[PDB]
């Protein structure tokens, strides 16, 4: 967390920082996209 | 009087965290060079 890492969630590659937000994640949502046509937040399938 | 200074890059926006994408971008020539040079002069234009 809090570092410029190379994340890979469900086959989605990219360079970003994994941070913690205040968005209440719904139990059915796996990944949410932003207005810039990119995934803004993902969900860890091992631990919610 | 002035506008919002925003320089849109043609490297990160076209090729988002990719290596083989930059090889095909340089085959077109100086298209990304002349667009970054033109948008740099807009930021000098809004300050002048």
């Amino acid at each position: 967390k809090n570092k410029c890492v190379n994340f890979n969630f469900n086959g989605l590659t990219g360079t970003g920082v994994l941070t913690e937000s205040n968005k209440k994640f719904l139990p059915f949502q796996q990944f949410g996209r932003d207005i810039a046509d990119t995934t803004d937040a993902v969900r860890d399938p091992q631990t919610l | 009087v002035s506008m919002t200074k925003t320089s849109v890059d043609c490297t990160m926006y076209i090729c988002g965290d990719s290596t083989e994408c930059s090889n095909l971008l340089l085959q077109y020539g100086s298209f990304c060079t002349q667009l970054n040079r033109a948008l740099t002069g807009i930021a000098v234009e809004q300050d002048k």
